[PDB]
């Protein structure tokens, strides 16, 4: 998009992704940066972060 | 409105991503929004230079620019402006956030606002404080 819109959905996704406990800081920041660069992809990015979070569950 | 937990730390800061166009803001604390009067939505994806204005010293701004190009920390004092145009002095500290290998990933920038330019002991105290704040933000982000 020539003009990124930071709608309620994207802003909520920032919080939810950041709060995932099993991501490392680099991954959290990378997802937040990706949301910033393409906020239309919030649902997809949130889904991917949640998948990674479950995969990285501590054992 | 919706701040990440990192952005709820009660200090003025932003974090930028130098691999996005124009090294733009990707995190901004609630305190920073209150100080500057901007919303988070109107500054995400934007470079922090909008805080400057006509009275800002350009030599000081070039010092910041040179440090960013070096990928290093810097500390300066410069005039900044709220969204409505109100001046404040900003004792400003930048420092890179690195990975374990030492490569720069992001920049943290911390602002200590005042009505007056600070010097001597007050300046030393302020410089110590903003450096500690930046270190604490880095630690909070990286903590396990
Ligand atoms: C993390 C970070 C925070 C910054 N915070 C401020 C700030 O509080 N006030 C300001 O005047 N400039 C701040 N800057 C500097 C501007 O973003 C920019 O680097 C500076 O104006 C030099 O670049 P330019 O000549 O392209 O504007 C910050 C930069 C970074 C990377
Ligand atoms: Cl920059
Ligand atoms: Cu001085």
């Amino acid at each position: 998009s020539v003009d990124n819109k930071f709608n309620k959905e994207m802003l909520s996704a920032r919080v939810e992704i950041y709060g995932l406990p099993n991501l490392n800081w680099g991954q959290r920041f990378a997802f937040i940066s990706s949301l910033t660069d393409d906020p239309s992809q919030s649902a997809n990015l949130l889904a991917e972060a949640k998948k990674l979070n479950d995969a990285q569950a501590p054992k | 409105s919706l701040a990440t937990t990192l952005e709820r730390i009660e200090k003025n800061f932003v974090i930028t991503d130098p691999r996005l166009p124009d090294n733009p803001i990707i995190f901004a604390s609630d305190s920073f929004l209150q100080l500057t009067e901007y919303s988070r939505e109107e500054i995400l994806g934007r470079n922090a230079r909008f805080l400057q204005g006509p009275e800002t010293d350009r030599a000081t701004v070039r010092k910041i620019r040179d440090a960013i190009d070096n990928q290093t920390e810097v500390t300066v004092q410069l005039i900044n402006y709220t969204k409505s145009g109100k001046k404040f002095w900003n004792l400003f500290h930048l420092q890179p956030m690195r990975d374990q290998k030492g490569d720069v990933q992001y920049f943290i920038g911390v602002q200590l606002d005042g009505t007056e330019h600070v010097r001597d002991a007050a300046e030393r105290e302020g410089v110590m404080l903003i450096k500690k704040t930046a270190e604490n933000i880095d630690e909070a982000a990286k903590e396990l």
